[PDB]
């Protein structure tokens, strides 16, 4: 169901949107669809003044690998950023 | 704490000249 993020996804305008779609050419930037990996995520952090290791990033696919799938769509992805910003721990 | 504002970075031009 995950209905609870629907909302909040609609609530996001086409201006957090853009700025965030963005960014989501960046962690797919070299992924066949929009599927991000460990590999990739490097890619955008070092670019966000983060240089993060392949140990300690997969920690982030994790996360948002609910279904094992190794990386993260354009689905879990906008998800995990819900999921912190409006409940962060 | 997903600040967000980061990301604009690697998304601000990605070396579009
Ligand atoms: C909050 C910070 C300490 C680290 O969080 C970054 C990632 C989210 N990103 C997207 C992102 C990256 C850089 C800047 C902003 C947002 C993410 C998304 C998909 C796959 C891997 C990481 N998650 C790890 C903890 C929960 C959120
Ligand atoms: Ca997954």
């Amino acid at each position: 169901m995950d209905d609870i993020y629907k909302a909040a996804v609609e609530q996001l305008t086409e201006e957090q949107k853009n700025e965030f779609k963005a960014a989501f050419d960046i962690f797919v930037l070299g992924a066949e669809d929009g599927c991000i990996s460990t590999k990739e995520l490097g890619k955008v952090m070092r670019m966000l003044g983060q240089n993060p290791t392949p140990e300690e990033l997969q920690e982030m696919i994790d996360e948002v690998d609910e279904d094992g799938s190794g990386t993260v769509d354009f689905d879990e992805f906008l998800v995990m950023m819900v999921r912190c910003m409006k409940d962060d721990s | 704490r997903i600040s967000a504002d980061a990301m604009m970075q690697a998304l601000l031009g990605a070396r579009a000249k």
